[PDB]
RNA sequence: GAAGCUGAGGCCAGUUUGACUGGAGGUGUUCGCCAUCUCCCUCAGUAAAAACUAG
DNA sequence: CAAGACCAATCTTTACACTCTGTGAAGTTTTT
DNA sequence: CAAGACCAATCTTTACACTCTGTGAAGTTTTT
DNA sequence: CAAGACCAATCTTTACACTCTGTGAAGTTTTT
RNA sequence: GAAGCUGAGGCCAGUUUGACUGGAGGUGUUCGCCAUCUCCCUCAGUAAAAACUAG
């Protein structure tokens, strides 16, 4: 490894923070305003007081500490595994020695040495760097050799994409520089000068002559390291302006220059990272911007093929394998692109790094779960599932009618607050092998199930029985097995009656259509209630249940009047004579549903008809109105019968848990069954192709009430009340969630 | 932003119904009666507890929640504040390869009154909440401070118990705290304090913490607001020290890593319980001679039911017992893995200690059901 | 034990029957002989460095 | 009596080998 | 009859020697 | 016994007049 | 004067003719009951805040 642990007390926007169990990729991500960035620049401040540089100190989080500490823990196993053997005996090997490691071996005895020798070695140098309220700065060693040893053997390399100079790769050279090491004792300027003086003269002695005369007029300052190791490899390669594709750089674009850049260097520190010591630690932000999807997607694939070229493992081996340690590479991104090819490619070699801060101002870092142990998860992951990274609240859902419905935009219009919560539907193994429990203190989140996943009323045998997951659900609910007591004996109630209500008969009436006393809403709150500690919402029925009450009756009914007057028209290029002679053949009032069924019918397109064909068919759709009111209020005998039809029809379930299909296969309830499929297909006809889940009846129905609301009352207050008193179940759920997002 | 309370402030949220019948007649609030206050004794120390029905109670109970709660503070406090524990006052000095430990002696009754006042007084505006007669900052102390009977030389005192103490006190404190801090800073030593009890160390091969100047420089500062050093409790160490049986060893020298573990002396009493269990020794006996809980004659509540009574209880107590070291030493888990710093073969030893507190327990239960 | 102190004598005055202590006053004050105003003799022995020769 | 804080300058800090990768089997005044 | 203005691409442009300095003694429409 | 070092926040800091210029005549553990 | 200290008793062992002091050992050590390995009873009274319910 590379550095064990940083860690930031009172700087900048951190209070207390610890980063720590690196990864050979560490992906940043967070909201804007999180202090992503604030790890740069304390990182980059701490080297630049690490080479004793003349620089600002940074800003205190709050004044009510009178220190500021940054504390780095270098990992110098590797570095003392090559230092101390006996075969390294180089100068700077001599140096690493009776700098680092001299004076901490110093202290240990024989026993304490070999005991470090001979097991599992692990090292580590803890720097400490104290600014005080009189910006002066006090280090925990005290000796400025460590330190410059400390910044070159560990060298921090730093890039913001925002802010590159496309048109001129120089910077990499110098951070080139910075990566490898060799001896240049041999190489002086004197053989040098004779070589090139032997291959370049038509007579000897010329070259010389011309270096000896420059030499003399001008003063310089001797070579330090790096531009030695420049110069050399400036000379030795072909060419030194950068050329992309064979096109110069000033005609290609933006985009293209920033990831050829970001590309070439991110290849060259990995490719010549593998032989040396010297491990970098490497920071890039942004390095997606200005990056179409796919070029990013690109990116990251070429950065894995690098990283897998030269990894060696129990499998792979042989020539061009190496088992050096990789640079820790950190990038802050904001693409879930990005994000999603470096889970895909890395899988337990990459970490996602969460920044929030929270409700005072400090930042909170955090480990998002990135490794699955499926195949399949990894292989179908895509950029909807990355997407959920990036979520500050996550409602899982089951079906795509809550989809449908939790995405109204006229919904989220009422409620802003919520249009910030991503909808994902969530299969059961898929929301397992996600884990968001995991995170939960992170990304918050919630489960929306029905209540029919716990518990499946039998109307044969008038008995609850309960599911797997309510006995998984209860396990988990179960805490008392090693624990002391609290103002738990509530829950532990609540879990005795759940396990009792196996055992509980109940009775029910209109052949298994309603309960004579049980409360499915009572129960429904008290499973809540207990489970709200596992992020999970029961709701009493489906969707289309929730939605279709008897409280929302009236306005679904004006739907079906505005059903009825606007959106079909006459199914006949004659208008006229058509609709004389359907009235003719047909009478207004004995048979008012063939004639409704052979004029009207369903159509997108309106054509434009004659005063009198308008005032015909507004006669007709009237008396249809007429006719359906009563005969709806005749065949049903209380509104929760009709209401429950509705549900039935529209593939809802009744108080029992069945569903039509279900009622169907069992064969109860063969007199409602036959009533819905009479009104189906008599009466209601132009409803049937609407009738199914994925019709988008849901979109079209939310739309036209919201509108009909707002047009009603006009206060904002008011229309989310009316909202809430309308859909009592789904105005909860929102205004859960936008709490919860608050805060 | 910081935190300002006015009328209504206290009059709203604050008092709600405690103090209505004197904010409708403007009659002024009363200072805090012996009626109210039981009087405690344990060791030498006296305890001051208030009672529940009392509406001075419920209003000290309101202002902890939302007053005393967002008043900033110093992280070199580690106790009474959220997410403050003693395992972090223990931490940063990992780092330390000389040790230092003092104590304020009697901090809680050292706190001076006036300077409480002083120290509220910017985050509370000034106003008078009673006509012209109380201000609101009189009234807010009034529910916060107390007078001592038994000694009512010294005055208003800020008592053990009283609720809202431990904040008050480490904001009155957070003076002393930016002091010493910057001292200690200054010379290059890591500071940290839980309740009264500082501990200093030194990362660095030198005797500071070993001199008379240092004890010297620290008492000095605390004489400005009248604080004292308790000598007996002073302690100086070199490579390791023990504080309460939380023992921090550093052996290394530039750029070392210290290790916390607790000693056999911590666990002796959780060793002696589980033993006692394997012996098959009755719970009667082992909650009485350890645990030091005994169901006392004029406590049981119900002649029903007795036998079965006093064996459900000291089942209870037992498991009670159990499942708080197994969750104290579970914290201590969850304390290394997140910082990487308590001993790995005392990581060892508590797992062990961890798995059989669990099979015990988990033997109790079983028996409970035959 | 650690700390600190001053060349050797001779009359005269003050304290001593027989030897020891000082040789303008006023004023103020941190009481330091510290600051400000006015107006005893002899004989030894006396290294070094720096500043300073108004304008 | 005894003690934390004991100047700032002063010297090639960039790789080695068996292992093409792993690190190892004759003035005044002041100090005086 | 005869005439200015006759694409844009396409290949090492950096020193030599005697002279340490001097260069030398079986669709429509359009063009048709 | 007694003492230097006694948080960090918190509020219009830009001209006046006579003088056209001068400023004035029912858990563990810790503190306890 | 300042500083510091611990609930009330009853047998048994050690010091006392008649009442006071402790109720695993080993090992090391900064000698602190400090660290590490192995293996007395009764009766009162017991405020508050924070951390912590392995994975
Ligand atoms: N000198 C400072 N003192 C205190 N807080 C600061 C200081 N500088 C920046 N901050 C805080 O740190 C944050 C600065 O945003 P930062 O760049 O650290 O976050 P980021 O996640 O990198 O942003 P982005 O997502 O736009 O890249 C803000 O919360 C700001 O209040």
């Amino acid at each position: 490894m590379t550095i064990e642990s940083i860690r930031v007390k009172n700087l900048l926007s951190f209070d207390d923070v610890i980063l720590r169990d690196f990864r050979d990729i560490n992906c940043i991500i967070g909201r804007n305003n999180v202090g992503k960035s604030n790890l740069l620049k304390v990182i980059r401040y701490f080297y630049a007081k690490l080479e004793n540089k003349k620089v600002i100190p940074l800003d205190f989080h709050t004044n009510y500490n009178a220190v500021g500490e940054i504390t780095f823990t270098f990992d110098t196993t590797r570095i003392k595994k090559i230092v101390t053997s006996r075969k390294n005996n180089g100068r700077f090997h001599k140096h690493i020695y009776n700098t680092l490691f001299k004076s901490s071996s110093v202290k240990l005895n024989f026993e304490e040495l070999i005991a470090r020798k001979n097991s599992t070695n692990k090292s580590f140098f803890s720097l400490t760097l104290t600014i005080c309220k009189d910006d002066s700065v006090m280090w925990s060693v005290d000796d400025p050799k460590v330190r410059s040893l400390l910044a070159t053997l560990y060298p921090f390399l730093y890039i913001e994409t925002r802010h590159i100079d496309l048109y001129d790769w120089n910077p990499i050279w110098k951070l080139i520089s910075n990566l490898n090491s060799f001896n240049f004792d041999d190489v002086d300027h004197d053989e040098l000068v004779n070589f090139l003086d032997e291959k370049i003269s038509s007579r000897k002695g010329d070259y010389k002559k011309y270096i000896d005369r420059v030499v003399s007029v001008i003063d310089t300052k001797p070579y330090t390291y790096k531009e030695k190791v420049i110069n050399y490899i400036k000379v030795a390669i072909k060419g030194d302006s950068f050329v992309n594709a064979g096109e110069e750089l000033f005609t290609q674009s933006d985009g293209t220059n920033s990831n050829k850049f970001l590309e070439t260097l991110l290849h060259l520190l990995i490719t010549l990272t593998r032989t040396e010591f010297i491990s970098p630690i490497v920071y890039i932000d942004e390095p997606e911007v200005g990056l179409h999807p796919k070029l990013a997607e690109s990116f990251v694939s070429n950065l894995n093929k690098i990283y897998s070229k030269f990894k060696k493992t129990s499998e792979l081996s042989g020539p061009g394998r190496y088992k050096t340690p990789y640079p820790n590479i950190f990038y802050s991104t904001h693409s879930p692109s990005i994000l999603k090819q470096t889970i895909k490619l890395f899988g337990k070699d990459q970490q996602v790094l969460h920044f929030s801060k929270k409700k005072d101002g400090s930042t909170r870092v955090n480990k998002i779960n990135s490794t699955y142990s499926d195949e399949r998860f990894l292989n179908i992951f895509s950029d909807n599932e990355a997407r959920l990274f990036f979520s500050e609240y996550i409602v899982f859902v089951e079906g795509a009618t809550e989809l449908e419905l939790f995405r109204n935009l006229s919904l989220l219009n009422l409620y802003p607050a919520f249009s910030l919560a991503d909808i994902y539907d969530a299969n059961e193994v898929i929301l397992a092998n996600i884990n968001p429990g995991y995170s939960k203190a992170s990304i918050p989140f919630v489960i929306i199930k029905d209540i029919d996943t716990l518990i499946d009323y039998s109307i044969k045998t008038e008995k609850f029985s309960l599911r797997p997951l309510f006995e998984k659900m209860i396990k988990e609910l179960t805490k008392e097995f090693d624990y002391y007591d609290t103002g738990f004996g509530r829950v532990r109630k609540e879990i005795d009656l759940f396990s009792d209500i196996q055992s509980s008969t109940k009775k029910h009436m209109d052949s298994g259509l309603f309960f004579k006393r049980f409360s499915l809403h009572n129960l429904s709150s008290r499973i809540n209630k207990v489970s709200r500690k596992l992020n999970r919402y029961f709701m009493t029925t489906t969707i289309e249940g929730a939605l279709i009450n008897e409280q929302s009756l009236p306005y679904f009914f004006n739907w079906i009047g505005d059903v009825i007057l606007t959106q079909m028209t006459i199914n006949n290029p004659n208008p006229d004579k058509f609709i004389e002679a359907m009235r003719r053949r047909y009478n207004i009032k004995s048979q008012v549903v063939p004639l409704f069924k052979s004029v009207f019918c369903i159509g997108l397109n309106h054509p434009v008809y004659s005063s009198a064909v308008d005032k015909q068919a507004l006669r007709i759709k009237l008396s249809f109105l007429n006719y359906l009111k009563r005969k709806v209020y005749s065949d049903f005998n209380n509104e929760k019968e009709i209401v429950l039809a509705l549900r039935l029809a529209f593939g809802g379930k009744t108080e029992t848990q069945y569903t039509l299909d279900k009622l169907r296969k069992d064969g109860e309830a063969e007199l409602f069954r036959e009533k819905i499929k009479n009104y189906k297909n008599n009466e209601l006809f132009f409803l049937e192709p609407q009738m199914t889940k994925t019709s988008g009846w849901v979109t079209t129905f939310l739309n036209y009430t919201i509108e009909k609301i707002t047009s009603e009352e006009s206060d904002d207050d008011r229309i989310r009340q009316k909202l809430s008193f309308i859909f009592p179940e789904i105005i909860s759920i929102i205004e859960q969630a936008s709490s919860s997002i608050e805060a | 932003k910081m935190i300002l309370v006015d009328k209504v402030f206290y009059e709203k949220i604050l008092s709600v119904e405690s103090f209505k019948e004197n904010i409708i007649t403007q009659s002024a609030i009363p200072k805090i009666s012996n009626k109210e206050v039981r009087l405690i004794s344990s060791g030498s120390k006296i305890f001051y507890a208030i009672n529940n029905t009392s509406p001075h109670s419920h209003v000290q109970l309101r202002l902890n929640r939302f007053f005393l709660s967002h008043i900033p503070l110093n992280s070199a406090a580690k106790a009474f504040v959220r997410g403050g524990s003693y395992l972090k006052y223990l931490e940063p000095h990992i780092y330390g390869s000389s040790y230092c430990r003092l104590d304020i002696s009697s901090f809680f009754n050292n706190i001076s009154f006036d300077d409480v006042k002083q120290s509220l007084s910017p985050y509370i505006k000034d106003e008078y909440l009673i006509g012209t007669e109380q201000k609101l900052i009189d009234a807010i102390l009034n529910s916060v401070g107390y007078e001592s009977p038994i000694r009512k030389d010294k005055g208003m005192i800020i008592p053990m118990g009283f609720r809202t103490s431990p904040a008050i006190s480490n904001i009155v404190f957070r003076k002393m705290d930016l002091l010493i801090q910057d001292f200690c800073a200054k010379k290059g030593v890591i500071y940290s304090r839980y309740a009264d009890d500082m501990l200093f160390s030194n990362p660095r091969e030198s005797k500071l913490l070993m001199s008379d100047y240092f004890i010297d420089e620290i008492s000095s500062l605390l004489s400005i607001m009248g604080f004292n050093i308790n000598q007996s409790k002073y302690i100086s160490r070199e490579k390791e020290i023990s504080i309460n049986g939380y023992v921090i060893e550093n052996k290394g020298g530039n750029g070392s890593i210290g290790t916390i573990r607790l000693s056999k002396s911590k666990l002796n009493t959780v060793l002696k319980v589980t033993h006692a269990l394997a012996q098959n020794i009755p719970y009667k006996n082992i909650c009485n001679k350890y645990i030091k809980v005994r169901l006392k004659e004029k406590n049981i509540k119900y002649e029903s039911k007795k036998d079965e009574f006093e064996k459900k209880y000291y089942r209870d107590q037992l498991i009670n017992y159990l499942g708080g070291y197994r969750s104290y030493l579970i914290s201590l888990v969850k304390f290394h893995s997140e910082y990487k710093c308590v001993n790995s073969d005392f990581i060892i030893q508590i797992n062990g200690i961890l798995n059989d507190i669990q099979n015990h327990i988990q033997k109790i239960k079983k028996n409970r059901r035959l």
